[PDB]
């Protein structure tokens, strides 16, 4: 809802306020018990945030001092009103101090840029935001030596062990649709789910092989607002290129 | 993994 350019300038300037400005200091105590099993989980990622920090040049501080910008804590910050007035979290909040969980912290470095032989043929990118943008490749060599008049399948799913992840959501099928590759780099949308695939805004007809062009939105989950998968596809016309080159 | 999908009605 910030525009690409806004959502830059946004980062930039993070970026900079990292590298020069912040003092970061991670919250030791937890308000549940947890087994050494889970503790030594949430080690493991408190851990991994320090390292992410680093690579953006913040300063991390083992003390809460007078120069902390940011705590970042495994405690819920919606209750910290019920805090005693000795915690940590209960005098940097009343101070107007930058207090995120460590979801908030994952998310942010991800922001900020921290977290083969065959060609690109399409490039998915999630609009909706469950998912990163990953590419549709196959072998200009094997897809030649192909007489089928199909070259190759892609099967997106909540099946974990498809061509690509939908994520694990009920509504969605192990196999929700797939991605075919026509004869001269064209693709084709096939719905082989329970519930429903919509391309561009229209329910597409199951086990219906419908053209796909450039931009197109694949849009799955629709019925319940917090089930929908946006996809849209970036068809890339060079792969019909190197194609009509190893005739 | 790999459940039954939750149909609509």
């Amino acid at each position: 809802h910030m525009t690409p350019k806004e959502l830059l300038e946004w980062q930039t300037n993070w970026k900079k306020i990292m590298k020069r400005d912040s003092r970061i200091y991670f919250d030791i105590t937890d308000d549940v018990e947890m087994n050494t099993y889970n503790k030594s989980k949430m080690d493991k990622r408190r851990d991994l945030l320090k390292r992410g920090f680093l690579t953006l040049g913040a300063q991390i501080t083992q003390f809460f001092d007078t120069t902390v910008t940011i705590v970042i804590t495994r405690r819920s910050v919606e209750n910290i009103y019920l805090l005693k007035d000795t915690d940590i979290l209960s005098r940097a909040k009343k101070n107007y101090m930058k207090v995120w969980s460590y979801e908030k912290a994952a998310r942010f470095l991800k922001n900020l840029d921290v977290d083969i032989g065959e060609n690109i043929v399409c490039r998915v990118i999630c609009t909706t935001g469950q998912i990163p943008i990953r590419d549709l490749s196959a072998d200009i060599s094997q897809v030649l030596k192909e007489k089928r008049s199909i070259k190759k399948v892609w099967t997106f799913g909540r099946n974990p062990a498809c061509d690509y992840h939908l994520g694990n959501i009920s509504r969605l099928s192990n196999k929700h649709f797939q991605i075919l590759l026509g004869e001269d780099g064209n693709l084709l949308l096939n719905d082989i789910s329970t519930n429903g695939t919509w391309l561009n805004g229209q329910k597409v007809e199951k086990n219906s092989n419908q053209l796909l062009s450039q931009g197109d939105e694949i849009t799955v989950g629709v019925g319940v607002e917090s089930d929908i998968l946006s996809l849209v596809i970036f068809i890339n016309d060079k792969f019909k290129q190197c194609l009509e080159q190893n005739k | 993994d790999g459940e039954s999908t939750d149909e609509d009605d």
